[PDB]
């Protein structure tokens, strides 16, 4: 007896935005784009962990 | 039933759709048609048939020894009797409509199928020799250890060499 099975691929995503004036002023904790990217990646990682 | 031959087929034959029993019976019989008023017969015919059979009982028959054996004056032996069934089982692959996982999806189901004769031929009141030869050939071909393969009869056939009629598709 043999069998054949299949699985379907799904998708995930999120969006981050930063305004133009915010990128011009001085920041105390470094660059804002890198911080936003880190936050997005960590949020996605938590969502993946619980969706598994 | 003038003649009766009980043959035992092997596992390969027993697995065929037409052979769904371990024993095949070959017999030759005579048939008559009478007027309803009295026993005035109108025609006589001989029929040769082969059937898958099942066991339905036993009977007492005399013992027939073979050369390396000797028998008592009135020794008897018991042999089974046979009869034509109606349906025989066969296992085929199937699917479970109410499966719960990947371990009980594929199953084997049992289905019962109608039983049909292997051979059915009719001969007229004459040519009893032809019917006897056909019966002997069927028995020998069964004894060869394989299925019944040859059914050709010259009497019931289309004329050979008639090109204007044999050109039509038959594939």
């Amino acid at each position: 007896t043999y069998a054949r099975k299949a699985a379907f691929v799904k998708f995930l995503g999120t969006t981050r935005e930063v305004t133009h004036p915010m990128t011009l002023v001085n920041s105390a904790f470094g660059n804002v784009i890198a911080r936003q990217n880190k936050d997005g990646i960590l949020w996605m990682l938590k969502q993946i962990e619980q969706a598994l | 039933m003038l003649f009766k031959y009980i043959h035992d087929v092997n596992a390969k034959v027993e697995e065929g759709r037409r052979y769904l029993s371990d024993v095949v019976r070959v017999a030759l019989d005579k048939e008559e048609t009478t007027d309803p008023d009295t026993q005035e017969v109108t025609s006589t015919s001989y029929r040769v048939t082969a059937y898958p059979v099942v066991q339905v009982g036993e009977e007492e028959v005399p013992y027939i020894p073979v050369h390396p054996k000797t028998a008592e004056p009135g020794q008897k032996v018991t042999v089974p009797t046979y009869d034509v069934p109606e349906k025989l089982p066969v296992l085929v692959r199937g699917r479970n409509p109410e499966a719960t996982g990947d371990y009980d999806d594929h199953i084997w189901v049992t289905e019962e199928v109608e039983v049909r004769p292997l051979v059915d031929e009719v001969f007229k009141e004459d040519e009893f020799e032809k019917a006897r030869l056909y019966y002997e050939n069927v028995a020998a071909q069964l004894a060869e250890g394989d299925d019944i393969r040859h059914y050709y009869r010259k009497d019931l056939d289309r004329e050979a060499g008639h090109y204007s009629v044999s050109r039509y598709p038959s594939f």
